[PDB]
């Protein structure tokens, strides 16, 4: 009546061996189902029962497994391959699915591109200032924003919203907006946007005035 | 082959609402069909199924009795009947059909909040300008307190999509926002506008938002103006007038000047004869958006003392007439000001610093110039009051001396000069000493 | 152990000067002396060469019996006489002493040259404002058109010297110009002042300059609408402000109103908030040849003491745009006028009339009011002079009040009120009498 | 009866063992004597006959030579080395000295700081208008400065002065004025003072838009 996916997730690259596996609390006589959902759309049975690949399905996918556990082996990760995995328990009502893994792949590092944008001139008029500050196209979602109001603090008040893995450029792109007081903004001068990714030792800055027009 | 589910957004806490999982592509009749859900970041979670007939109908329990599963085989569509709604039931439902549940649908998302349903706001977001580097200019809009979601962004009409990076919404005490990036050549954006277009499907507010850059500074005034310029002469100072050793100028400028009306040539009348200036042209000088072209030409001062007029003949390529104004004198009988003195008053003793007026009275005219002297020779801090008209029709002026109390107590005596056509030999003088 | 060569600067081309290599520090006359010369960025000339006694005297080429060596072993001194000067002679000149030629003096710089001794110009040269950033706001001076060389540039009077990069003159059509650089902190600048102090030796022009700023701010969009109408805002009475029982009244009319102007709507804020007038709309007067629409808006003293806003937005067909304009205060901390009295002066005694003036000084702001009061009550002829801003920063206003001997002989007493806010109870008054 | 200097200058940084040579016309027989004359100031016996370094001279210096040819070695330069180097014929009247050589002090590369000035408001009533711009503490003088009267052009009235490599600054650091017309300078607006040095492969830029300031 439950069962569990091996590994939330799991970051591979493109020809690697993937295997992942699901334990259920009881025997359920290989009566599970794996189903691949890409991201931003339905769910689709992959394999059913033990293993038999159901129709549409690339022989590099493979099931296994009895009572307690059920793999799933890939031999070779794609673009194709890239979405969450959860075997289905389909023995007895309640069906339950697993926990689901996010098969993340690999494509060797690549640092960010800042840009510190100054909040609007029709938001000011209204009260409130929205400092956005993008941090596109970069490898791992390893990083750390931090922002300064001035001289150097990071407050709160900070909206990070990460991006799903891109399908052909494999790469986050995070953005990071911070709200404030109109005045309070209006009390300060330079706005510093500081970011510490992995691939430059150093920290990536970008930044301004404020008396910049 | 497929199955797409209907209705079902955004729903009170508690109350109810009907989604209807539709199919088309085979015969419905003969098979079994579930309905399951998945949360925010969350699992699949399993729900209602009927089955073919309408004979079983295995149920759940987090919706046990709550929530109904019918079916209408006949004309292909399932169902399901959230009724009390727990927030706890906010998600996208699917719909699939047994076999081992091969064929999921689309999914509806519903939301169950007590929140209204709030328009966001867009808020263009141009770079802080600097130096358009790299040929990339990124940019972003920025869509700020909408409620609920979603919400469907789209760069110039969905034309641009070359790198584009919308961001997943957030939510933010009962408040969405995000913000979408776009990576675009620096060339293109200046020249070639960009828009932000954006529609909240549940509220129904297309947008379209022009990314204009930091709007700058300097901008030119430039205010617009008609026919040509208008000139204005205007008189002598009375102390050039007076102290003979200085030559009393008198001025003629224009005003209303563009990039074409060229030196003007300005020419001088004194009484219908014309006269040779001293090359009085300093001219054009760029002003609020206009030039101005000066005429400074000196002249006798018994010219003036007599009264002879003063014409300023112009001729200009614009000018519809060669236009010109005289500047004779004040007219009347010339009256000569009583001129006083008056030191510190009694009560103001004790202070730092003390006022000696100077009190010239009922004189004509306002032309009249003063001056005072401390020690023997020219100071400073003394201000003369503008001539105003008295009673009878004359005038007077008041003369302000400031020192300190050791300047004055040792007598080292001030005095104040009146200069006034009326006066003996154009001139007068009092004297206050301690 | 030095000798130091002596005058010798710029020479008319073919004339003649004799410069004279002075030297101390052993036995001048068991020495022999040459001279050499170097020219712009030339290489070293030998030219004459005496001896200890002064029995050879070996010369050469470009000077032959036309520069003359001499000597005086006597008195320590070598000389040069430098006869028939072809332009192509000017260089500095040194004075060495054979042995090897060790020890060589300063030098004098001959400039054989035909052009005039031109006085230069200095031009500060602030920078075009933009922001001080990166805390070294280097600043320069120009020093263009003189002749000869050279000229001393110092910064401060010489105390700057840390960074500073003075440049080598170059000859430009007979005259000579270059600049100097001087890189400094950005706070101290627009506080403590920088001088550019130079002198042109050859002419004796000591001269310090200033490096004053400019002011980049935007303010050139003044301009004025000949088409439609323009209004004007005028502040209440300082006696309504003040006087409790009388209520203080704002106006705002507009002028350039013709036949089509409606009734315009006058609409007042005090402080973004918008109020109902008093139906002030007497509105429409046929002037000049067009009306004008008035709107005098009653507001509660206080508030305006306070320092309120009052913006007076109109609309009208015409109208390009909604046009609005405040008038909130005269700001500052407010100062009491020390206010005085002064009765007739002794001059002015036995003229029919005389003239008591009351000093009001040093107050703040302008909004003041003033009246006399003979015998006991509101009198006439008394003029009060406009409030100017005395050397403080603070102003002072004279009131002339005017009656007959026999009036003020009488002791009859006279008063002068003054009314100004930072006065006890708004108001203060004193008194005259004989 | 003439004798010249080889390299007209040389530009070595410190330790560098530098050389340079002087040949005569004839034989002069060891008669020459180099001679040290440091910027600003006057010429100073360094070493006379063959060699024979004079008293108060550093044993780096070294002189060598016999009839044609008279060379001057240095182990090893200094702050103390830079100024100009010429030897002087001393066997017969007339005397001759060398051309001279300039030796320039090596310290790696350093680029300008830039500086435009808009002419002076006294200046501009008289006639005429100089726009400064002043390039700052650089290193080498190679650089080749480029006005724009306002979109794009050089034109000719610019005035070009160095200065000599600072003592311990090292560094060159030229002005480049421009004078002209008053209203034709009215007739534009943006002046670019553009600049392009070895340093950064980008030119470097500093300019104005003629305003009220
Ligand atoms: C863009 O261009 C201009 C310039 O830009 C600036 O303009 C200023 C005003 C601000 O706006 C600023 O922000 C801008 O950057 C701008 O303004 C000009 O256009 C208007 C158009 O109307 C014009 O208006 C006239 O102004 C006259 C007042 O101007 C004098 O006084 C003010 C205030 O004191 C002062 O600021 C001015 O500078 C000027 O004062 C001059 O200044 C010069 C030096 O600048 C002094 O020089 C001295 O001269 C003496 C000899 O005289 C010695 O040689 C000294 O050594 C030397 O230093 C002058 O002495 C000094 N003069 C005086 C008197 O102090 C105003 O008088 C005039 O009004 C006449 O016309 C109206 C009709 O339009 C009549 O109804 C009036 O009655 C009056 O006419 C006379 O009236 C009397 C009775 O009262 C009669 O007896 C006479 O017969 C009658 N006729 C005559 C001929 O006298 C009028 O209002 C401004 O003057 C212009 N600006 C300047 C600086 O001149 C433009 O608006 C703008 N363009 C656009 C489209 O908007
Ligand atoms: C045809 O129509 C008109 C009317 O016809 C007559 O016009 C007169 C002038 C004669 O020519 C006559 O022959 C005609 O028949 C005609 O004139 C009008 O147009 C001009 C256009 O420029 C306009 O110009 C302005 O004039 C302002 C001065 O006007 C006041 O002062 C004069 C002299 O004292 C006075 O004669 C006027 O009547 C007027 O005074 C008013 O009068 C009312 C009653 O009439 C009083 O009412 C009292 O109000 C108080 C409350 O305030 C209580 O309620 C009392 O109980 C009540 O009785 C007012 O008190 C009294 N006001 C004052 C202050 O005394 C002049 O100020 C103005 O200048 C501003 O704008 C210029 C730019 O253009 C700026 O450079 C100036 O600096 C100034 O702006 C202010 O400046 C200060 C610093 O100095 C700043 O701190 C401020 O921020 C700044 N802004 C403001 C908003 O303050 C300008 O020169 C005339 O005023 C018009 N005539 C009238 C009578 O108003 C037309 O020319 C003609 N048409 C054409 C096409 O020619």
């Amino acid at each position: 009546k439950c069962a569990h996916t091996v590994s939330k997730s799991m970051s591979m690259s493109v020809g690697e061996r993937v295997t992942l596996t699901c334990k259920a609390s009881e025997n359920v006589v290989t009566y599970v189902s794996w189903y691949q959902q890409k991201p931003e759309q339905s769910p689709k049975l992959l394999i059913y029962g033990a293993s038999n690949r159901y129709t549409g399905v690339p022989d590099r996918f493979t099931g296994s497994g009895s009572a307690t556990d059920f793999t799933l082996t890939i031999s070779s990760v794609q673009a194709e391959d890239l979405a969450d995995y959860h075997c289905g328990q389909g023995y007895s009502y309640p069906y339950t699915f697993g926990g689901g893994t996010k098969l993340e792949i690999k494509r060797a590092d690549a640092a960010p591109t800042v840009s510190i944008f100054p909040p609007s001139s029709e938001q000011l008029t209204s009260g409130g200032a929205s400092v956005v500050c993008f941090l596109n196209n970069f490898y791992p979602k390893d990083i750390n924003v931090k922002w300064k109001i001035d001289g150097s603090e990071r407050q709160n008040g900070v909206l990070n919203s990460w991006t799903d893995q891109d399908s052909k450029d494999s790469t986050y792109s995070m953005s990071s907006t911070l709200t404030l007081t109109k005045d309070e903004y209006e009390r300060h001068n330079s706005y510093t946007c500081e970011a510490t990714h992995k691939t430059s030792t150093s920290p990536i800055v970008k930044s301004f005035n404020r008396n910049e027009c | 082959v497929k199955l797409q589910e209907s209705g079902a957004e955004l729903a009170r806490p508690g109350a109810s609402v009907k989604m209807s999982c539709k199919a088309s592509g085979y015969t419905f009749t003969t098979y079994t069909i579930h309905w399951i859900k998945q949360r925010p970041g969350q699992g699949l979670e399993w729900i209602g199924y009927i089955n073919p007939s309408s004979v079983y109908t295995n149920y759940n329990q987090r919706f046990k009795d709550k929530a109904t599963l019918t079916r209408d085989r006949s004309s292909n569509t399932a169902n399901i009947h959230l009724s009390s709604l727990t927030s706890d039931d906010s998600a996208v439902y699917y719909c699939v059909r047994e076999g081992e549940v091969p064929y999921w649908g689309q999914g509806t998302t519903v939301t169950v909040s007590s929140a209204k349903t709030t328009p966001p706001s867009v808020y263009p977001l141009a770079p802080g300008s600097a130096a358009q580097t790299n040929s990339m200019v990124t940019l972003g809009c920025l869509v700020k307190g909408y409620f609920p979601e979603p919400v469907t962004v789209t760069w110039n009409s969905g034309s641009l999509s070359s790198g584009v990076h919308t961001f997943p919404a957030v939510l933010q005490s009962d408040l969405y926002t995000l913000s979408s990036s776009v990576t675009v050549p620096s060339s293109p954006r200046p020249s070639e506008t960009v828009t932000c277009n954006v529609a909240h499907p549940a509220s129904s507010t297309k947008v379209d938002k022009k990314i204009v850059p930091r709007d700058c500074g300097c901008k030119p005034c430039i205010c617009t103006v008609p026919e040509v310029s208008s000139v204005f002469i205007f008189p002598p100072k009375p102390k050039d007038t007076l102290l003979i050793t200085v030559t009393p100028k008198v001025t003629c400028v224009v005003v209303d000047i563009s990039k074409d009306d060229p030196e003007v040539q300005f020419s001088w009348f004194v009484d219908n004869v014309e006269v040779h200036t001293a090359q009085t042209q300093p001219r054009e000088e760029q002003f609020n958006s206009t030039f101005r072209v000066v005429s400074a030409l000196p002249i006798m001062h018994q010219d003036w003392l007599n009264g002879k007029e003063f014409k300023c003949r112009v001729n200009s390529a614009a000018f519809p007439a060669p236009i010109e104004k005289t500047i004779s004198k004040t007219k009347g009988k010339p009256r000569a000001p009583q001129v006083y003195t008056i030191p510190p008053p009694k009560e103001q003793m004790a202070k730092d610093k003390v006022s000696l007026t100077c009190m010239i009275t009922d004189f004509f005219p306002e032309d009249i110039t003063v001056e005072w002297q401390s020690d023997g020779q020219a100071p400073e801090n003394y201000k003369n009051t503008q001539p105003i008209m008295d009673t009878d029709g004359s005038y007077f002026v008041y003369s302000k001396l400031n020192v300190q109390k050791s300047n004055w107590e040792a007598g080292n005596t001030f005095t104040c000069s009146v200069l006034h056509e009326g006066l003996h030999n154009h001139h007068t003088e009092k004297s206050l000493s301690h």
